[PDB]
């Protein structure tokens, strides 16, 4: 087993010194994933400033900035948004199935 | 080109950024030109109202820190015109964040007292909208036209 | 701490090719010679002709780094009122001899205050909150 | 300045002042390398 590594990307030109601010890069994404996950991000409640760019549309980029308030890193806000998503997904997967039988 | 001197001279003399004034007169020959200029009488007007989320979107849409867009290393925003009942940013606070952050931190903001395109009275009644204010790099009154 | 405390009686509210914001124009019950120009959100804040808006302008609210959120047991001056907005002076006129006149912004949402007592609390503050109860 | 012919032959002069001239044509603008040429197309993206 290998993990990929050009996906998700720590862009070290713009990452606070410790550890609050940073601006991830992802492949192969944009808005589809891009407004989702930073819908989710503000919901967070130590999440400062979040909001996602993409650079340009001819080059597959999405760049999501996570700016937080202090004990939590944007590391971490990033995780928790994307572990929120998958719940998220599981309560729509999950009321769509129901009502299907409640027909 | 292929030599570092014809490079340095396509990048501090020929260069696009130098070149925003003509010999001619002395005046801009670079600007945005269509729906940049609609964009900006929208955005620009006191109906235009934006949530923390909306704001914080518009502000890195256009400011990329890792394009080194910032002067600041973190993008700095203002508190809210509006507090209660719901926290709502103004339109023209979008243009005051924006310079915030692309002007040097060790310099003073602007101060200028301009003129609009578009007369006081399309506005309403008792409207200043046509002047167009900075004070301390600060988008206080008049929205932002083709002038 | 408090700057200005009054409550004013409308005498106009003009949308004037606006869908959200309103100028309301206001006269103080106590004195007659002050007089109010201030553009409000409608659409949060609802004001109609001949109300009565006790407007109040403070400093702060009881050293503060920057804005956050609302979070589980925050107090503030802002509780006691409906409609706040934060914005800065940024113009201080004087109309005739005693009489002064000063100049709000509260990011494009202009306001006009008439006086001649406020001189000295009224100052040119690059913060000024201004909140409006009933 | 030569006798007609039953288009003549060009001369020297005539190879130096051929249209605009060779000092105009390949001296004061010339063809050159590392370069490339295409239609523009709008971008408010970059």
């Amino acid at each position: 087993e290998e993990p990929d590594r050009e996906k998700i990307k720590l862009l070290t030109q713009a990452t606070s010194e410790d550890g609050t601010s940073a601006s991830f890069q992802i492949v192969e994404e944009d808005h589809t994933l891009g407004n989702a996950l930073r819908y989710v991000i503000m919901k967070n409640p130590d999440v400062e400033f979040c909001g996602y760019s993409i650079p340009h549309p001819s080059e597959n980029l999405l760049n999501i900035r996570i700016q937080t308030y202090g004990e939590t890193t944007a590391v971490d806000a990033l995780q928790k948004g994307l572990k929120d998503l998958m719940d998220l997904c599981d309560v729509v997967e999950s009321k769509f199935t129901e009502k299907i039988k409640s027909m | 080109p292929q030599n570092e001197n014809a490079r340095a001279e396509a990048l501090n003399l020929a260069n696009t950024d130098s070149q925003y004034l003509t010999p001619t007169s002395g005046s801009p020959v670079r600007g945005l030109i269509q729906d940049h200029i609609s964009a900006g009488v929208w955005l620009t007007s006191k109906d235009s109202f934006f949530t923390r989320e909306q704001y914080q979107q518009y502000i890195y849409g256009c400011i990329r820190p890792e394009d080194g867009h910032t002067t600041r290393s973190k993008i700095v925003t203002l508190p809210p015109t509006i507090f209660k009942p719901y926290p709502l940013w103004t339109g023209k606070q979008i243009i005051t964040t924006v310079l915030l952050n692309v002007t040097p931190p060790d310099m003073p903001g602007i101060n200028l007292i301009s003129k609009n395109k578009i007369k006081n009275e399309y506005w309403g009644k008792g409207s200043l909208e046509n002047e167009v204010l900075f004070k301390d790099g600060a988008l206080l009154c008049g929205i932002l036209d083709k002038s | 701490n408090t700057l200005f405390d009054d409550i004013f009686q409308v005498s106009e509210v003009d949308p004037g090719r606006y869908n959200k914001v309103c100028r309301i124009e206001a006269a103080s019950t106590t004195q007659d010679q002050c007089k109010l120009t201030l553009d409000i959100n409608v659409e949060l804040f609802p004001v109609a002709a001949q109300d009565s808006l006790t407007v109040t302008i403070a400093s702060s609210l009881n050293a503060t780094r920057s804005w956050r959120p609302p979070q589980a047991g925050d107090r503030s001056l802002a509780d006691d009122y409906d409609y706040v907005m934060y914005g800065t002076a940024y113009k201080f006129e004087e109309v005739s001899k005693d009489l002064i006149a000063v100049y709000y912004s509260f990011g494009g949402l202009l306001m006009r205050l008439e006086g001649n007592y406020r001189n000295l609390n009224n100052l040119k503050q690059e913060n000024a909150y201004l909140l409006i109860r009933r | 300045k030569a006798q007609g012919r039953t288009v003549p032959i060009p001369g020297v002069k005539q190879a130096l002042e051929k249209k605009e001239g060779l000092f105009r044509k390949h001296m004061m603008g010339k063809r050159v390398n590392y370069a490339a040429r295409s239609v523009i197309s709008p971008d408010p993206n970059i």
